[PDB]
């Protein structure tokens, strides 16, 4: 059934699994017209599809093409991430594919079941966590492989850098998603933590700086405090 | 004017005609049901005063055999069965109607309910639903499951419906996974209508018999499969309009012959309210929706 705190660590097991969030799939910005009526323009979203397990992350990148000429395209958006998800399980050896996919939004299971029929094996499941998944697009280098563009792509990226040959993936997620609610909550201040010290750089081929285990405990301080502060800056606390 | 005459009635019983009923008490002089109409199936029912666990009941046509009941002590329960000698069953009847000990089937002139409600019913088709191999008549009861059922545990005794599954590859074409879910005229027209039961006539026939399962037996199942066949209908953009026009009176009949102390268990909310206010058909049914507005508007 529905993933939540008490079957957290199902996440870390050895059953291959993904993490599925289409909040980032169908992107506007609403502006008025000559005629000052309202108006929306599309630009480019992705897919946000992850195994907790080893970082790995699968970024379908939806290109403004594919909305052209369509209608309902928050309802179409759902369907799209199914076929999209669907064609990469198909796309992966038979001991690659996964034998659950965690949808974050519960409007995804019906779209991503019917697409997955061919596979009655693997599990299709909602969650009551609260992913911080939509503040992928607060990270850089994804931010700028989607907006650059000019058809679709799927752009595969290790989320984790390297931090699996220090840490467990069990801590490593809980980084992942410290991190992702922060940008969340205070995109600004969370990027000016991450980024303060020009001498802490990221690498070529990762997403994060290059933290020792030290400054990450800060780093990490740090990303509470701005999250508890907003909330009190929110609530006056 | 057909007759189901009773060996006796030896326990008492709740007995079911049709939409009709009446009490019967222990070892009272009752020896059956007269003034049948021809033309039409009948279901005769039965619920026992001791325990009103298990409604049970048996279709028949008339013109299919001389039809009897009795009641086995064994088994506990009023059996139908048939009666092969001509001769002795017209001697049978005959005698009951000369002795009055026969109640009459009570049908008002004006009233259509009955036709109503069986207009698509077949009881050569219910061969299909109650395979019970040497019966001509199909027993049904409260508890019997679905043959579909037995998968999410008797197929020969149990409801043989057709299997409607809306997340399921009979339902979705592949490359249409979208269009198909969300319009499912290909599933109705298509794999339903012109692949499994042939015509629309069909198609309403188990409908009609899966509604009175579920009223006369309180049959779960049944009225699943009830639910399932208005809703495929309601959720396809395409539909014949002579189907939409003969779907809205079958359904006004149904809604208004359903006691109004059991809505609360007979009627799906989600989808009813989908089909009346949110389906493609929901401006398609306007005298169901009149009579569903009047009659049970908590409901929706
Ligand atoms: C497939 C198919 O025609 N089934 C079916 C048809 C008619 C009835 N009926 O009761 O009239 C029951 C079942």
């Amino acid at each position: 059934g529905a993933m939540n705190s008490s079957n957290y660590a199902e996440l870390f097991n050895n059953d291959i699994k993904l993490f599925v969030d289409d909040t980032n799939v169908y992107r506007v910005t609403v502006h008025k017209t000559f005629e000052g009526n309202v108006a929306t323009k599309a630009i480019n979203g992705c897919i946000f599809t992850l195994n907790p397990k080893t970082g790995h992350l699968f970024l379908k990148i939806i290109h403004t093409s594919v909305w052209a000429g369509q209608k309902r395209l928050s309802q179409l958006a759902k369907w799209k991430t199914a076929e999209e998800v669907s064609a990469l399980v198909r796309s992966l050896p038979k001991e690659e594919q996964p034998k659950q996919i965690i949808v974050t939004r519960k409007a995804m299971l019906d779209p991503l079941e019917v697409h997955m029929l061919d596979f009655p094996n693997i599990a299709i499941r909602p969650t009551e966590l609260r992913l911080p998944f939509s503040a992928a697009m607060s990270i850089d280098k994804l931010s700028d492989v989607v907006m650059k563009a000019t058809e679709p792509q799927m752009v595969l990226f290790n989320i984790y850098d390297d931090w699996l040959d220090r840490i467990s993936s069990y801590t490593a997620f809980s980084r992942l998603t410290l991190l992702l609610r922060a940008l969340k909550t205070n995109e600004e201040s969370a990027k000016m933590i991450l980024l303060s010290d020009p001498t802490i750089t990221i690498k070529s081929y990762h997403l994060w700086p290059s933290f020792t285990d030290e400054q990450w405990i800060t780093i990490e301080s740090q990303m509470r405090d701005l999250i508890l502060t907003e909330y009190g800056r929110k609530y006056n606390v | 004017m057909n007759t189901v005459p009773f060996t006796s009635a030896p326990i008492e019983v709740t007995i079911g005609i049709d939409q009709y009923s009446f009490n019967v008490k222990e070892n009272q002089p009752f020896h059956g049901i007269k003034d049948i109409p021809i033309g039409h199936v009948h279901v005769i029912h039965f619920q026992h005063a001791d325990n009103s666990s298990m409604r049970y009941g048996y279709w028949f046509d008339c013109r299919m055999g001389n039809f009897y009941i009795q009641y086995d002590p064994k088994d506990g329960l009023y059996k139908m069965m048939e009666e092969r000698d001509g001769a002795k069953f017209e001697n049978i009847v005959h005698n009951f109607k000369e002795r009055q000990m026969m109640v009459s089937y009570p049908k008002i002139d004006e009233d259509d309910t009955w036709y109503n409600l069986t207009e698509f019913v077949q009881m050569d088709k219910i061969r299909k639903i109650v395979r019970k191999d040497e019966n001509q008549f199909s027993y049904v009861d409260s508890s019997m499951t679905t043959v579909q059922e037995n998968e999410l545990s008797d197929p020969a005794h149990s409801l043989n419906y057709t299997v409607i599954n809306f997340k399921s590859r009979e339902a979705i074409r592949p490359g249409h996974e979208m269009e198909d879910f969300l319009d499912k005229s290909y599933y109705l027209n298509t794999v339903m209508l012109q692949g499994i039961f042939k015509n629309s006539s069909n198609y309403f026939g188990e409908l009609q018999f899966a509604f009175l399962n579920a009223m006369f037996f309180g049959n779960y199942g049944s009225s699943l499969q009830w639910h399932a066949m208005i809703e495929l209908i309601c959720s396809s953009a395409t539909v014949p309009k002579h189907m939409l026009d003969k779907l809205d009176e079958i359904l006004y009949y149904q809604i208004k012959t359903l006691p109004e102390q059991y809505s609360d268990i007979l009627l799906n909310e989600r989808v009813w309210n989908i089909c009346l206010y949110s389906s493609f058909q929901k401006n398609s049914l306007h005298n169901t929706e009149k009579i569903m507005e009047n009659k049970y508007p908590e409901l929706l």
